[PDB]
């Protein structure tokens, strides 16, 4: 019934979600960044991207995303 | 809010012969244009930008 | 619409030299399409 | 030595990881060598196996990576 | 099947026009590329 | 009028018909490019330039032949035309969406034939392997041009697929089970539940193909811990099935032709026959790395695969039995539809045979990306899934214009395609087993007496094309009109006349249980 | 017509869709290599204007004009079951691509997964509240669905809403999480299998959740009834998927990729 | 808590056709499979038309694959041409 | 190498193709009395005017036109995968060479005991010596020790390449990023050729394959005069 699947709603899944927000908000804030390192696996380009100026990712954050030559 | 669904029912069953995307009205004949234009259009810039793409 | 033979396609079969006229540039424009872009290609 | 002998790890027609182990272990010993002071001499069979199957231009980037900074294997 | 007669019959003469124009609109387009190869 | 008819349709008919020109168009494209192939082999030396421009012409006739001329006309025109009518029903189930399918045909060519008109071409087989084609070996638009050809042929066919298990699933007369649906029907099913579920892993790897060219990611470069080998395996999940799919409607059409013409109410073994085609597509999913048995697998994974493609042959030879055991005690009509199912038993039984061939790993070390690969496929496709398309248009050409061909001319091009499609292919198996390699542009000496040989079969090949557009042109010039049809109680598509109206089965049959 | 099928109206809506899917296509070729956008927000907004029409053409036939009769309704729900395998099949190349990467890791990565020099995200922090988030949308669609049933119009919305807005939620911590990951797409097979796989994911949930606000508005103007509503259970099969395909991608690259 | 409306209140067309016809146990729109008679001259199967012909198909044994299909006129009683089973037109 | 008019393999060097060679015979007997049943059985069907066209009986046929078909696989299976595993056995290789794919030619490197490696070039058509085969030779051969178990592993520095010598049995795929292994026994001396077997390009028909099989000693005086 529809009674019951609010019950469940309202007493179970919202109460999950609310204690996993507190969880996230609780381990939240910045971690610090590791040391750069120029390891030829990461940062690919094999082609520029065709946005901005062909070097910056589509979310680019320059707190944690190092560029290939290192740190913004 | 309230009920309206009787009312267009009335609206598109009415024995006008016109078909389904054109039978709300005036309205409908706007977009239907406005899309056609944009599709035929933007297929007549694809065309070009090939012309442009297959020579140095 | 119009049904039965020679009605239920998209072009005329009404005129046996204008229908041959209209087969040659239909069926002749798939067929010469690689030849010319193989033109294109080597005049490039 | 004539050159590396069948390794029942490495029994099928991929070889990638077989130049990668042998690559790794030479380099490893090495540095355990070099560090006390002991001799590179006891790391012989693992520099042998790696030349005979890794590709010269697999060994040269490596090479290239451990002095830049930049081989993503533990040494 | 069974079918009618030709309401419009096309004659010996009319089918050597109709397969003359097939095979020239196959033909000569390509026929003309392939021979100009050298020119390209 | 004729825009709301020919472009806003939603009628099955006249949408098989955009299907039946389409296939036809692109099959002349197709054609083209496999001479412009044979012209480049039928003498030693080279004619067009080096194996990019080679390459180029031997991608795109691959992708028309299979893209736009096979799966259109068998599925698109033959199965629109036919399926409805076969069940009773009054068109497809989502009349509009099958428009769509059609109309995503048109733009995929155009962006196949940009491919080839901008920078050099897509010069990459038709797998589109990396790193060959990715963004450094093929800088520039020509592969992702390739790519959206794909996705578009992909939308159209799993929109197809969705269409086509719907109305056989949901639109048959109450009375009618599954098993009282006629073997082309189940054949259309069958090749929709092939596409639906093989399209998407190809779109998600031409996908990934795409990102690698575009987006920086590495999935196929080892740069970045990426493997060539991973878009092998997510291009052949799909490209086995690709082949069923390429044959079962073929099958199907087979099934109707041999039992019509034997003067039969029915196929010999029904049940063994649905039995088969379901087994065949089945099997076809679980085949997939008996493309990939040089690439380095594993012994025991070379083992399996050669294992499991050979169970294939069991099917399959159901299927080839049961059509002689159809011809068995028939009142034989020798129509050119006949001749087509005829020369389809026997030639595709020799290129299935040459696939049992391939099947052995350890053969295949020494066959693989040979001509012998290119004379199995040529067998069950240029002479298997062309003859069923042949048989199945000379065998309904009357019914969907009203309009008879000429007998006599058809047998001519029967006569003339037999000669030219066997010159060309048997020679190339003794230029695989002597070790020609595929997609080359040229070959040393000793293969020249072959190469020669098969290319002249390809222009006897082109003069059988040539005469089929005159044929054609022919039955529309002379205008005789269909008047009865034989065995019409067991072929419901002819029931309602030639051509039959626009709407059929308004009121429905009567089948009572 | 004595049967209960349903004979369309001819529409143009199928060729503005094909030409659509050209001028997508096209625009992003003409984006990666001729450094130009029009074409593709032309084809953006010619796909957005062409599905507007064509499902509005759909409610026009089926609330307003009565065309979908039980047998219509069945081959609707064939279609619907059928796409989402389709849907279920994409999704199972990128899982193959990020098994076959991660359970075999090359010599470029340092033969260890996760690579050297990836730091993956805590499985424990945003991932795991994005699955609390999306099962619970399951729970109160599942409420939404027996209020419909059960005739209760105030609880139909407001179990729909608390659905959107989960979706919403879902959708802008995922934004949040794009942002401050320290890897990108470019970072490898890592980047690549987590992103494509994540983003599809997460263009599924938007086409998920704009699907659940059609049904929301429905549901204000009075199209759906008790035992009427196929726009609601597939949007609710969707979303499902949706939220299956999350637990998979969630123990697949996030718990035991990490 | 209530404001959804019912099909009995709101279907409309053919969807409101078929609902009120099968409330009356009459399937005007051919949804269910018609039930066999004996199928002799004396009690032929009936078939229902809105014309003066309709198209029968003949399972002529339970689990034949194969259909038996003909236009049933107006008129005498006609024949299954495989089972000899009696059909008759009611206009 | 292949000769005109050629029909079937190339004649065999080494044990394995011996093997491949007359499980070929085995099977292409097969698909010949296959191929020349169906079109005999073809030609009964349409040969007679008596006529049966009333419903047939499928079961007891359908028995035979599986289980025929099933026996006539096993028999095929059998010898074949005999031959995968015998490929596949340990051999103790006396040496290891490399070859790497690249657009478009071969680099060799037998880096056992010192740094040998080269490039191994088509020879061009106008540059032919009297007698030499056109798109076959190279300027720098692969020299081998005959009657000796060799390893070869395969690679690539750029795109697919496939390294094939057809009258050795041998075809291994060139991937980047992938050591590829297979296994050469000559059992004469001589010059054996193949060609690249995977599509790589514009030069994909002239990147070829010379291997020159010789006794240990003239191989051994050869190593040494190419450092
Ligand atoms: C890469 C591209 C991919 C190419 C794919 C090509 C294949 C496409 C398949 C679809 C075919 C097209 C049909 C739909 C739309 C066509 C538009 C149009 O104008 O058509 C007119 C034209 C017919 O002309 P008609 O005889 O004057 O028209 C009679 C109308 O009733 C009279 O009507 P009306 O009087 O109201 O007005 C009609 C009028 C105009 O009507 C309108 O108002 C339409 C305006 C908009 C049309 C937009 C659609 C364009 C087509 C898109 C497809 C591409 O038509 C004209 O006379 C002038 C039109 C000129 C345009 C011709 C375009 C045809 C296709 C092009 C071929 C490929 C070219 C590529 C070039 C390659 C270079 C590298 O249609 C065709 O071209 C049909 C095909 C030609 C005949 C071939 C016959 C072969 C038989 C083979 C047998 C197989 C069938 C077996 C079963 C048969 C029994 C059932
Ligand atoms: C319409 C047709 C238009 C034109 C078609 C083009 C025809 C090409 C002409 C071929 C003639 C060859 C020739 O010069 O014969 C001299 C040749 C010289 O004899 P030989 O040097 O002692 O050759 C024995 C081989 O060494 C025997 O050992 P191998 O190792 O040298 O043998 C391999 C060879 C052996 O294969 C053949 O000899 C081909 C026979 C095909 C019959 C047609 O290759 C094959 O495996 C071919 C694969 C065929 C696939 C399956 C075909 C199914 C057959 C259909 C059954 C219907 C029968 C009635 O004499 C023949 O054996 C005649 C062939
Ligand atoms: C319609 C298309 C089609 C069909 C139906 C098939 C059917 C089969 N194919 Fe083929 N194939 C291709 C199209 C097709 N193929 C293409 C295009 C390629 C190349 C792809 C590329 O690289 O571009 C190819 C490549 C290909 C390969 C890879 C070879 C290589 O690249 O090295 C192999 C390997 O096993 C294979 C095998 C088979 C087999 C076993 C069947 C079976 O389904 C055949 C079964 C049929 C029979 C066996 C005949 C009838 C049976 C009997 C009369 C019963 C008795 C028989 C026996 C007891 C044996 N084919
Ligand atoms: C359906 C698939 C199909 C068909 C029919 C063909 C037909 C032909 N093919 Fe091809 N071919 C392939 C699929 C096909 N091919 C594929 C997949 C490859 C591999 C590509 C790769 O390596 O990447 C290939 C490769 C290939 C090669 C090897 C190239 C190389 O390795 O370098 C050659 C060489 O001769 C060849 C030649 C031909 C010839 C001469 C024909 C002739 O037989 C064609 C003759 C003409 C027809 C058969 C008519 C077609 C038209 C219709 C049927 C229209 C009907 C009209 C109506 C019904 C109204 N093709
Ligand atoms: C909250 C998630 C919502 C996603 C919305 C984001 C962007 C637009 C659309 C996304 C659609 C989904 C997948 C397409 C592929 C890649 C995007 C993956 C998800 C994403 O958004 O990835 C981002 C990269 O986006 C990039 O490159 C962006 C690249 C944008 C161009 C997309 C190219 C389109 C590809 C073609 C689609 C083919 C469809 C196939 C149809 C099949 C038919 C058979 C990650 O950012 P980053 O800065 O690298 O790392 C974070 C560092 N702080
Ligand atoms: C790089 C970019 C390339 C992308 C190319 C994009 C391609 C095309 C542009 C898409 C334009 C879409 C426009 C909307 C189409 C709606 C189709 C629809 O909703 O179709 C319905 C049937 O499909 C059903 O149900 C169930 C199926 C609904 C499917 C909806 C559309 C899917 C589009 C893309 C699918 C790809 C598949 C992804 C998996 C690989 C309705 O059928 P109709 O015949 O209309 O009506 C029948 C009447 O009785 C209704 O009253
Ligand atoms: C920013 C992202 C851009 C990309 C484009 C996609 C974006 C948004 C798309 C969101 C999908 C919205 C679909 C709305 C469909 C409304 C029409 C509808 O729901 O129509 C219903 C039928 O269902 C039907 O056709 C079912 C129709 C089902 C279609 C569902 C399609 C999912 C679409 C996926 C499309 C692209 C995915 C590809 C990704 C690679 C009508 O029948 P009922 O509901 O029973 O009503 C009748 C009662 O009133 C009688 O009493
Ligand atoms: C209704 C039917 C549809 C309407 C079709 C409208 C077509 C008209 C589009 C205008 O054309 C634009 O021209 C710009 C040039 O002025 C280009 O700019 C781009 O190209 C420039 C070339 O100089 C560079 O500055 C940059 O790449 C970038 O700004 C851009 O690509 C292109 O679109
Ligand atoms: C694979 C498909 C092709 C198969 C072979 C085609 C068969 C040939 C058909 C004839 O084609 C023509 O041949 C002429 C020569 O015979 C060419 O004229 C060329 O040669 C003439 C004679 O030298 C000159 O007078 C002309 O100006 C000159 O264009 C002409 O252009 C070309 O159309
Ligand atoms: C209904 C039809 C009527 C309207 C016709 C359409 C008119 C659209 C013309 C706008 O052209 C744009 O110009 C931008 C600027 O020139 C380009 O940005 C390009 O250049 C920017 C820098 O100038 C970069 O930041 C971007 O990355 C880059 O794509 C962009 O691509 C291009 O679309
Ligand atoms: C491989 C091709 C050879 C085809 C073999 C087909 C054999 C079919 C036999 C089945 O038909 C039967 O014939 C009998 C009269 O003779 C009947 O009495 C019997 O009731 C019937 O079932
Ligand atoms: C007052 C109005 C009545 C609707 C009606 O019966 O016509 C109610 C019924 C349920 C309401 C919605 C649901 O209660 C859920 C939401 C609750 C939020 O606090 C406001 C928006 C919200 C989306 C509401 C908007 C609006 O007030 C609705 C639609
Ligand atoms: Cu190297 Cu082909
Ligand atoms: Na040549
Ligand atoms: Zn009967």
């Amino acid at each position: 019934g529809a009674r019951t699947w609010r019950f469940l709603t309202f007493g179970l899944a919202l109460p999950s979600v609310a204690l996993c927000t507190l969880n996230s908000w609780l381990h939240s804030g910045h971690r610090e960044r590791p040391a750069f390192i120029p390891y030829h696996h990461l940062r690919i380009r094999t082609k520029p991207f065709s946005w901005g100026d062909g070097n910056h990712t589509f979310f680019h954050n320059p707190r944690v995303n190092p560029l290939p030559t290192g740190y913004e | 809010f309230e009920n309206r669904v009787a009312e267009k029912q009335k609206l598109f069953q009415e024995d006008n012969g016109l078909p389904v995307h054109l039978k709300g009205g005036a309205t409908d004949n706007i977009l239907y244009r406005v899309t056609m234009t944009l599709c035929l259009g933007g297929t007549l810039y694809s065309l070009y930008c090939l012309g442009w793409a297959s020579f140095p | 619409y119009e049904e039965g033979p020679g009605k239920n396609i998209p072009f005329s079969v009404e005129n046996k030299w204008r229908l041959l006229a209209m087969m040659t540039l239909f069926f002749g424009s798939g067929f010469a399409a690689p030849f010319f872009i193989v033109r294109h290609q080597l005049l490039k | 030595y004539q050159t590396a002998p069948f390794d029942s790890r490495f029994p099928n027609q991929n070889q990638t990881r077989n130049c990668w182990q042998n690559y790794l272990d030479f380099h490893r010993c090495e540095k355990a060598m070099t560090a006390k002071g002991g001799d590179v001499s006891v790391c012989e069979w693992y520099r042998r196996v790696y030349k005979s199957l890794c590709p010269i231009s697999w060994v040269s980037t490596w090479d290239d990576r451990r002095a830049e900074g930049t081989f993503p294997g533990k040494i | 099947i069974t079918a009618k007669p030709a309401k419009t019959p096309t004659s010996p003469k009319e089918q050597a026009i109709g397969l003359s124009v097939t095979f020239l609109s196959f033909l000569l387009p390509a026929g003309w590329v392939l021979y100009h190869l050298d020119n390209y | 009028m004729f825009i709301n008819r020919w472009l806003f349709s939603t009628n099955h008919k006249d949408i098989g018909t955009l299907y039946l020109l389409f296939g036809a168009w692109a099959g002349m494209v197709g054609t083209a490019l496999s001479l412009l192939i044979r012209a480049e082999l039928g003498q030693p030396g080279t004619l067009l330039g080096d194996d990019q421009i080679y390459n180029v012409v031997v991608t795109a006739h691959a992708f028309v032949m299979i893209f736009f001329m096979v799966m259109p006309i068998m599925i698109g025109g033959f199965g629109n035309w036919l399926v409805p009518l076969m069940i009773g029903a009054p068109d497809m189930a989502f009349p509009r969406m099958n428009n769509m399918s059609f109309w995503l045909l048109p733009p995929s060519f155009l962006l196949l034939l940009a491919s080839s008109m901008v920078e050099a071409g897509a010069g990459t087989g038709w797998t589109v392997y990396p790193p060959l084609a990715g963004n450094l070996a093929h800088a520039g638009a020509s592969v992702d041009l390739t790519i959206f050809s794909l996705h578009l042929a992909g939308v159209s066919s799993i929109l197809g697929a969705i269409n086509f298990i719907t109305t056989i699933i949901n639109m048959k007369p109450p009375a009618m089970s599954q098993y009282q649906t006629p073997l082309f029907v189940w054949s259309v099913m069958i090749t929709a539940v092939l596409l639906l579920l093989s399209l998407p892993v190809l779109a998600a790897g031409i996908t990934m193909l795409l990102t690698d060219r575009n987006l920086n990611t590495t999935f196929f470069d080892p740069a970045g811990g990426g493997d060539p080998i991973l878009y092998q395996h997510l291009f052949w999940f799909f490209g086995h099935p690709e082949v069923y799919i390429l044959i079962l409607p073929g099958f199907g059409m087979i099934s109707h032709i041999v039992t019509y013409y034997s003067g039969k109410k029915e196929p010999f073994g029904y049940m063994g026959m649905v039995w088969a085609m379901m087994s065949i597509g089945f099997l076809g999913f679980i085949v997939w790395a008996h493309h990939m048995f040089t690439v380095g697998m594993d012994v025991d994974t070379r083992a399996y695969f050669t294992s499991a493609t050979m169970i294939i042959a069991i099917p399959t030879g159901v299927k080839v039995f049961s059509w002689l055991a159809t011809l068995h005690g028939g009142n034989i009509k020798w129509s050119p539809a006949m001749m087509w199912a005829l020369g389809f038993i026997f030639l595709f039984t020799v290129g299935g045979l040459t696939g049992i061939v391939l099947a052995n790993s350890s053969l295949d070390i020494v066959l693989h990306d040979t001509y012998y690969v290119v004379a199995h496929f040529h067998y069950v496709l240029s002479m298997g899934a062309v003859f069923a398309i042949m048989g199945g248009f000379v065998h309904w050409f009357p019914l969907f214009s009203g309009y008879t061909l000429n007998d006599t001319w058809a047998k001519i091009h029967f006569a003339i395609m037999f000669v030219g499609v066997n010159m060309t292919f048997f020679p190339q198996h003794f230029l695989g087993l002597s070790g020609m390699p595929r997609r080359y542009s040229d070959y040393p000496d000793a293969y020249t007496m072959w190469n020669t040989i098969s290319s002249m079969g390809s222009f006897i090949s082109l003069t059988a094309v040539m005469l089929m557009v005159f044929i054609i042109w022919e039955a529309f010039a002379s205008k005789r009109e269909v008047l009865t049809v034989d065995l019409t109680t067991t072929n419901l598509e002819w029931l309602n006349g030639c051509p039959p109206p626009y709407h059929t089965f308004e009121e429905p049959t009567y089948v009572n249980l | 017509q004595t049967h209960a099928y349903h004979m369309v109206n001819p529409s143009p809506w199928p060729l503005t869709g094909a030409l659509s899917a050209l001028l997508m296509t096209s625009g992003l070729t003409m984006w990666f290599h001729f450094n130009s956008m029009t074409l593709l927000m032309i084809g953006l907004t010619t796909n957005m204007l062409t599905m507007y029409q064509w499902w509005r053409d759909v409610i026009r036939e089926s609330t307003f004009q009565g065309h979908h009769t039980p047998a219509v309704q069945k081959g609707l729900r064939y279609g619907m079951i059928l796409f989402i395998i389709s849907e279920v099949l994409f999704f199972t190349g990128f899982f193959w691509a990020f098994y076959h990467s991660s359970l075999a890791p090359t010599p470029e990565l340092g033969g260890c997964w996760p690579p050297t020099g990836i730091h993956p995200l805590n499985p424990l922090e945003v991932p795991l509240l994005n699955t609390s988030v999306l099962l619970a949308s399951g729970v109160s669609i599942t409420w939404a669905h027996h209020s419909l049933m059960e005739g209760d119009r105030k609880h139909m919305l407001q179990a729909l809403f608390i659905t959107i807005t989960l979706g919403v939620y879902f959708t802008l911590l995922q934004a949040s999480e794009y942002y401050e990951a320290p890897f990108t797409i470019s970072d490898g097979v890592y980047g690549s299998t987590f992103f494509v796989a994540t983003g599809f994911h997460g263009l599924h949930v938007i086409i998920g959740s704009t699907f659940l606000i059609v049904c929301f508005f429905r549901q204000l103007k009075f199209h759906f009834t008790s035992n009427h509503h196929f726009g609601f259970e597939a949007a609710a099969w969707y979303w499902h998927f949706v939220d299956v395909v999350w637990l998979f991608l969630y123990v697949s690259i996030y718990w035991w990729g990490s | 808590g209530g404001g959804v409306p019912t099909d009995e209140e709101q279907a409309t067309g053919l969807e409101r056709e078929v609902m009120l016809a099968a409330r009356k146990g009459q399937d005007p729109y051919n949804i269910l499979a018609p039930k066999a008679t004996s199928g002799t001259k004396e009690d032929p199967n009936l078939v229902p038309s809105i014309t003066n012909k309709r198209i029968v198909g003949c399972i002529c044994e339970e689990d034949n694959s194969t259909v038996i299909w003909f236009w049933l006129h107006k008129g005498e009683a006609q024949r299954c041409p495989s089972c000899g089973t009696h059909y008759k037109l009611v206009p | 190498m292949a000769y005109p008019m050629q029909l079937g393999f190339q004649d065999a060097t080494s044990p394995i193709m011996e093997e491949l060679l007359h499980f070929h015979d085995h099977t292409l007997m097969i698909v010949f009395l296959i191929s020349s049943l169906v079109l005999y059985i073809i030609s009964l069907m349409l040969t007679t005017k008596l006529t049966h066209t009333s419903t047939m009986d499928a079961q007891e046929v359908e028995t035979i036109w599986t289980i025929l078909p099933a026996i006539i696989l096993i028999l095929i299976a059998l010898p074949s995968l005999r031959i995968l595993y015998m490929m596949d056995e340990i051999n103790n290789p006396s040496l290891t060479v490399k070859t790497m794919g690249h657009q478009w030619y071969w680099s060799y490197e037998y880096t056992d005991y010192e740094d040998l490696s080269f490039d191994s070039y088509m020879i061009p058509t106008s540059e032919l010596k009297p007698g030499e085969l056109r798109l076959l030779e190279v300027d720098n051969r692969v020299v081998l020790p005959m009657e000796m178990t060799i390893r070869m592993l395969v690679s690539s520095e750029d795109v697919l390449h496939s390294w094939a010598v057809p009258s050795l049995g041998l075809k291994t795929d060139a991937i980047p990023g992938r050591l590829n292994q297979t296994t050469l026994m000559s059992s004469r001396p001589g010059l054996y050729y193949g060609q690249c077997s995977e599509i790589c390009g514009s030069n994909h028909s002239f990147m070829p394959i010379v291997l020159e099989l010789v006794p240990l000693k003239y191989f051994e005086k050869w190593s040494a005069s190419m450092l």
